[PDB]
């Protein structure tokens, strides 16, 4: 699949039009690195699989033996979320910003 | 009297054919008053898997042997002569599927079916819709009524699948307790 | 080859074997059927009166197979609901109709005036008959199966019976405990069981029934003895000629699944299998 | 306020899980089966009219 | 929440957004034939095969 | 003659009708006697007992449009087609970004850096969404130019929306003149009428 | 631990707040049929204090 | 950004209504304003418990548990 293919990606020409000394433009063929992204995809994903399925399968199981009606529970479930996210991301700001 | 409205004025296609196989499953409607409605529906569905295979080499010969088609052919790179033809097709489908002869004998269908629920169980024939899920779709349907027809008009009919006659006890369901109280729980 | 024989083998030791058991089963279920035969023929009800109307002796003793088959007759009044069981009789569709029987009936209420309790009703399953599907809309709700029983000679009799608390008094001056009483003649008979393979299983929620699930029928009807119905029900038997439901007569009630005639079928598919087996063997 | 009154339809309610004797809950005598009838708000002496519609113009 | 970033690719000029349909459309279709164009591939390996 | 000239006068077009209403009132009458039988109200509403089947109620995405987004109007429709014309155009920028072919010279899916990372998963994922954007838009399309075929075309409205932008909730418009504007005022003949007709009985043959 | 500890306070919680609905089952012997009656509750005040 | 995004506009627009309908469109309650109730699974279902937007479509109604 790669066997008349270059080197260079469009970043790499990109790259080179930036002032970026901390990165370089790659130089060998990236077919030892092939579908590396997966691989990361499964890292950031990776300790979230298995709580995310118990928590969404509860909050589905608490939703339907109530029944609740979906458009407005789901207003005052996003007013909550806004409300404890802003929260958590002033303190999350200050735990970052003392370091 | 075409002033009157019918109770399925304002259902769409989906609940149509819930509503026919709601009837069907529930025993209101008989096997005998599927062989035509069925019968169309496969038609239907030959007549929408096929139609851009007969619309594929007719263009061929009258739509993309013409001036402009030529035009893009010559004068434009062959992905695009390859999206213009998929385009056309495209939209060649779209309205096929909106406005096709075996579509309309579908529906057509279809009517005379709740026609006759509305013939045998009155204004009650609004209560065989309900609140339908949102992916399943009115083909869906119509396959499942084919299949609980092969069900019961065929083999293995009371072997592994319900028949199609009815042996609920006879009483009197005024009287009759019922499930449900009016308004509390009981047991 | 050898794989071959050997399976050949199996198959024909095991399919004769299925002859000989069936076979044995063809020749004891064609004595035990001429047996009833005869006893039916001999045609002497025993009466099912007193003590034997509220707890029935082939649910006393526990013996239904002892009283299979077996002509009884008992009085009372039948209840409204009837139940319909998808069945065959001669070749053609229909259904079989099975009505409760409140062969005794027991008041438990002492504040008479200021209460009106409702009685504790025993109750057996009648099957009444067979109607063909055509004709399942022509049963009606509370019909008269039997003619009412003609009131006594004897003006003893005219007062709540002890055992069975039925009262045969046309005109009862307590309202409350007036009851007409029917009486029918027919056969103690067994319950059924499912055989999906027999094409006799029911779906209780589509409402589609092929075999006679005592349990679930005494549930539905809100009967009290659930026991007592679940060990037997009698099938209505007319004395000789049988409009709907059409009852069973001495030589029509309704066969049980087990006859020599389908042990003989699967003696002779069994045996055919066999030999068929045994050529192929020799032949390889 | 008759549109809000959900008990109207409770009838219904029992055979969405009780289908046995769904069938002959439907051959029964059609009185106000999704349908409202607006009692007489007016005293109208037409004896030509046995029954007059009260629905409202909207 | 469609305006900003539709802004940002100039969107609210008209003939922008008919050459970015234009373009996406095109671009669709050559991801679907480069798709399907191995089922003829792998046609050609099975007469091979054969 | 008096009840032969009132009933022709119900049956008039030019009585229940006035302009800037619902032109179906010139036929009102015809009509009422074909719905408000035995003066009955058919109620078309789906009586639904929930088990979670459906959480946005929405049909279809017209229904969407017409109700969630009340787009019941054209100048709304059209609003709306212009916000999913903007969507739309960004969908296909971001795709065509994300998996650049036929942009600088590219030809073949392998040669792109998001096949390199993700493979052909990527590019399913990248498919599937330009195929669930243009599927909207494709809805939202044909809804607008329905929406502009009746209103505009055709022009019908939203007769109950037209009505409530006749009166700004407090005017004084309850006139003798116009049958239709109170209850008052709505003769009884045209109330004996309208409800002469009777339903048919079913026949229960299931 | 902080778990535990967490299951453990809601539980006394949720029964604290389950009190107050007083939900019983009421016997009609005239319909033979028990039905679920809810009910307001009267207790002591220093127990809705605590 | 997509959830600062989603967030910030939300507020901006909802306090928008919250303003302009508390301050200038309080005259027709029942023209800017709906009637919306849940209740509790062991009561029956509310007069008012039903979707929004859909009150000539559907009538909506749930078993009670305990
Ligand atoms: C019908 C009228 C619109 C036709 C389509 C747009 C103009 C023709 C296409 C084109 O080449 O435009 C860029 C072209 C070149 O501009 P440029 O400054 O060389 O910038 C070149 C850049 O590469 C590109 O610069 P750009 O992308 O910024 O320019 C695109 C252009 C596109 O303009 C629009 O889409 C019109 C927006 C208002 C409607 O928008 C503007 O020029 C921004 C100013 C808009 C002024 C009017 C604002 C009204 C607010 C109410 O400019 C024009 O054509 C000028 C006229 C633009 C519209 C003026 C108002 C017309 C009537 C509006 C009400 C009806
Ligand atoms: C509770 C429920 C709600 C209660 C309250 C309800 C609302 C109460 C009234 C509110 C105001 C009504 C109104 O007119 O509003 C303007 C109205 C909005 O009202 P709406 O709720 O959308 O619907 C009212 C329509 O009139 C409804 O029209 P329709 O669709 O039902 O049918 C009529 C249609 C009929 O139209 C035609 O007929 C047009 C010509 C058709 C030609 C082709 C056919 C030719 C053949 C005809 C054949 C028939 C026979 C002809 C005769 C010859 C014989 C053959 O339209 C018209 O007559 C009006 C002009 C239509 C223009 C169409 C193009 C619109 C383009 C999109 C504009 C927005 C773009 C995005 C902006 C983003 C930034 C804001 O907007 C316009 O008129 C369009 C421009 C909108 C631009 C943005 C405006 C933002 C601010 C709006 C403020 C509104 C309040 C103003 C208060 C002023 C005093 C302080
Ligand atoms: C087993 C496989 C496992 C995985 C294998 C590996 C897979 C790899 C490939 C994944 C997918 C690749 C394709 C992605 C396409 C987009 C690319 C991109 O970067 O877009 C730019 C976008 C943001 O760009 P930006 O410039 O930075 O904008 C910043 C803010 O977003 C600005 O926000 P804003 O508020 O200013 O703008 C609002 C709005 C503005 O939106 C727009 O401008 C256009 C959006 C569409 C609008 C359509 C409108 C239609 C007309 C409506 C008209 C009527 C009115 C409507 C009224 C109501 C409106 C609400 O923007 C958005 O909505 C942006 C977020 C879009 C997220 C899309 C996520 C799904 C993509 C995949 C779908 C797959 C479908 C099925 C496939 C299979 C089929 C057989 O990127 C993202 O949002 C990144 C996250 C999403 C990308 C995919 C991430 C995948 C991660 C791994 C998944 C693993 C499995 C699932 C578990 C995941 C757990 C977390
Ligand atoms: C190859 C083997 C599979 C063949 C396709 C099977 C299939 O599901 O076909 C869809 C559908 C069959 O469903 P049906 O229940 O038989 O439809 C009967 C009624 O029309 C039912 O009424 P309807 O027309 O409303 O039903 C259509 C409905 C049916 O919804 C579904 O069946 C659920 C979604 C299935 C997705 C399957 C993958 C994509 C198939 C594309 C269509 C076939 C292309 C060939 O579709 C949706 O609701 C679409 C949801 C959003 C999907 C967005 C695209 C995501 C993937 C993009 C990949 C590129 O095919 C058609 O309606 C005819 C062909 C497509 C229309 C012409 C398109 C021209 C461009
Ligand atoms: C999947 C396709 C095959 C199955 C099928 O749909 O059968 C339908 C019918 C049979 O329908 P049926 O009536 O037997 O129904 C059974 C199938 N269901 C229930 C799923 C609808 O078969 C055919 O029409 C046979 C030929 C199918 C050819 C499909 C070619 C598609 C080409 C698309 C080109 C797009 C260009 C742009
Ligand atoms: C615009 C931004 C997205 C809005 C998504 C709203 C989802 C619900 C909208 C109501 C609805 O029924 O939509 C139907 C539409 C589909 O349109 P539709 O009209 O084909 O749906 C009905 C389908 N049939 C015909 C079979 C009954 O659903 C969606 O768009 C779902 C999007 C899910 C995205 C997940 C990521
Ligand atoms: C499944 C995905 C495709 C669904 C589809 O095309 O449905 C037919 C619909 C037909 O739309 P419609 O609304 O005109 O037809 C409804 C179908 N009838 C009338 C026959 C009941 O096609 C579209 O929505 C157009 C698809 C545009 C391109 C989508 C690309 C990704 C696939
Ligand atoms: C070390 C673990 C410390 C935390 C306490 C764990 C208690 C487990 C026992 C128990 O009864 O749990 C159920 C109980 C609840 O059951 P309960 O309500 O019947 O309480 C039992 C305890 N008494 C009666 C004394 C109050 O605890 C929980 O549910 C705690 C929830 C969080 C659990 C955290 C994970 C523990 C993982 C252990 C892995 C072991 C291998």
């Amino acid at each position: 699949l790669y066997l008349k293919s270059t080197n260079y990606n469009r970043f790499d020409y990109r790259l080179k039009q930036t002032d970026w000394g901390f990165y370089i433009n790659n130089n060998s063929n990236y077919i030892q690195n092939i579908f590396s992204g997966l691989k990361y995809i499964w890292r950031g994903l990776r300790f979230w699989i298995i709580g995310l399925l118990l928590g969404l399968s509860s909050i589905y199981y608490l939703m339907y033996v109530r029944l609740l009606p979906f458009n407005k529970i789901i207003f005052a479930w996003i007013l909550v979320a806004m409300f404890l996210y802003w929260l958590l991301s002033g303190f999350v700001f200050f735990v970052k910003k003392y370091q | 009297n075409n002033l009157r409205l019918k109770p399925w004025f304002h259902w769409t296609d989906e609940e149509r054919s819930h509503a026919i196989f709601s009837a069907y499953e529930k025993r209101i409607l008989k096997s005998e008053d599927l062989p035509s409605f069925l019968r169309a529906n496969r038609i239907n569905n030959v007549s929408t898997w096929v139609f851009p295979l007969i619309a594929l080499p007719l263009f061929n010969q009258s739509i993309f042997k013409l001036g402009f088609a030529q035009r893009i052919l010559l004068t434009r790179p062959a992905i695009e002569w390859h999206c213009f033809k998929i385009a056309t097709v495209a939209a060649s489908w779209l309205a096929w599927l909106n406005f096709s002869p075996f579509y309309r004998k579908l529906e057509n269908e279809k009517e005379y079916l709740l026609d006759t629920l509305e013939s045998r169980i009155g204004i009650n024939v609004l209560d065989l819709n309900d609140a339908l899920p949102r992916w399943t779709t009115s083909q869906e349907y119509n396959r499942r009524t084919q299949q609980l027809y092969n069900q019961r008009n065929g083999f293995f009919a009371g072997l592994l699948y319900p028949q199609e006659e009815s042996s609920r006890p006879l009483v009197d369901i005024a009287s009759f307790p019922k499930n449900l109280h009016k308004e509390k729980l009981t047991k | 080859n050898v794989t071959g024989k050997v399976a050949l083998a199996t198959l024909g030791a095991l399919t004769g074997y299925g002859a000989f058991y069936h076979y044995n089963q063809y020749l004891n279920l064609s004595a035990r059927w001429q047996q009833i035969q005869e006893n039916i023929a001999k045609d002497q009800p025993f009466d099912v009166d007193g003590f034997d109307a509220k707890v029935y002796p082939w649910v006393r003793e526990n013996n239904v197979n002892d009283w299979e088959y077996k002509l009884v007759k008992m009085r009372g009044y039948f209840k409204d609901q009837r139940f319909f069981v998808r069945r065959k009789r001669d070749g053609k569709e229909g259904f079989l109709v099975f009505a409760p029987f409140v062969t005794a009936v027991e008041r438990v209420n002492h504040r008479l005036k200021q209460k009106d309790l409702l009685p504790v009703e025993y109750s057996v399953f009648v099957n009444l008959g067979w109607v063909p599907v055509e004709n399942k809309k022509d049963v009606e709700l509370g019909g008269e199966v039997c003619p009412p029983m003609d009131a006594p000679t004897d003006s003893t009799l005219f007062v709540n019976d002890t055992f069975t608390g039925f009262n045969p008094d046309p005109a009862n001056p307590e309202d409350t405990e007036q009851v007409t009483l029917t009486e029918i003649t027919g056969i103690v008979r067994r319950g059924e069981q499912q055989d999906i393979l027999a094409r006799r299983r029911n779906w209780n929620k589509e409402g589609i029934y092929n075999w006679v699930d005592l349990d679930y029928m005494g549930k539905i009807f809100r009967l009290f003895n659930l026991d007592a119905i679940n060990t037997a029900y009698i099938e209505r038997v007319v004395p000789s000629f049988e409009l709907y439901p059409i009852p069973a007569t001495k030589d029509t009630f309704e066969r049980p699944l087990n006859t020599p005639e389908r042990h003989s079928t699967f003696f002779n598919f069994y045996a055919a299998t066999s030999a068929l087996s045994f050529i192929s063997m020799l032949l390889l | 306020f008759p549109f809000l009154e959900k008990m109207k339809y409770n009838q219904y309610k029992e055979y969405k899980n009780d289908y046995l004797f769904y069938l002959d809950f439907l051959k029964k005598e059609i009185t106000d089966d999704h349908s409202f009838f607006w009692k007489a708000r007016k005293v109208i002496k037409l004896p030509q009219y046995s029954v007059f519609s009260f629905v409202p113009l909207k | 929440f469609f305006f900003s970033r539709a802004l940002k690719h100039r969107f609210y000029n008209p003939l922008n957004v008919m050459t970015e349909f234009k373009n996406g459309f095109m671009w669709f279709i050559i991801i679907l034939i480069n798709i399907f164009k191995p089922l003829l591939k792998l046609l050609e390996n099975n007469y091979i095969n054969l | 003659t008096a009840s032969e000239e009132e009933l022709k006068k119900l049956y008039d077009p030019n009585t229940f009708y006035e302009h800037g209403d619902n032109p179906a009132f010139k036929q009102f009458m015809n009509i009422a006697v074909e719905n408000l039988r035995e003066g009955k109200l058919t109620d078309h509403r789906t009586y639904v007992v929930d088990t979670y089947k459906k959480w946005m109620y929405a049909r279809n995405w017209d229904d969407f449009l017409q109700r969630d987004c009340k787009a019941i109007t054209f100048p709304r429709a059209f609003a709306l087609w212009i916000v999913g014309t903007l969507g739309m155009a960004t969908a296909s920028k971001w795709c065509r970004q994300i998996l650049p072919v036929g942009s600088h010279g590219i030809t073949k899916i392998s040669q792109t850096q998001f096949f390199h990372q993700f493979g052909p998963l990527g590019t399913l994922g990248a498919v599937g969404f330009y195929g669930l954007t243009a599927y909207l838009y494709y809805k939202t399309t044909i809804f607008t130019v329905k929406k502009f075929y009746s209103h505009c075309i055709l022009q019908e409205r939203e007769w109950i929306f037209e009505q409530e932008r006749q009166n700004p909730g407090y005017g004084e418009y309850f006139f003798k003149d116009v049958p239709l504007s109170a209850e008052e005022h709505f003769n009884d003949l045209a109330r004996g009428e309208m409800a002469k007709k009777k339903f048919e009985k079913p026949n229960h043959e299931f | 631990l902080l778990l535990y500890i967490l299951w453990l306070e809601f539980y006394q919680f949720y029964h604290i707040l389950s009190f107050y609905g007083n939900i019983n089952w009421a016997f009609d012997y005239d319909e033979y049929i028990w039905t679920l009656e809810l009910d307001t509750r009267r207790t002591r005040l220093a127990n809705n204090y605590i | 950004l997509s959830f600062v995004y989603l967030s910030y506009r939300l507020a901006w627009v909802l306090f928008a209504y919250v303003l302009i309908y508390n301050h200038f469109l309080l005259g027709d309650i029942g023209k800017t304003f709906n009637v919306g109730e849940w209740d509790h699974r062991l009561k029956p279902s509310a007069e008012r418990d039903y979707p929004t937007r859909y009150e000539s479509l559907y009538i909506l109604d749930r078993t009670q548990k305990w």
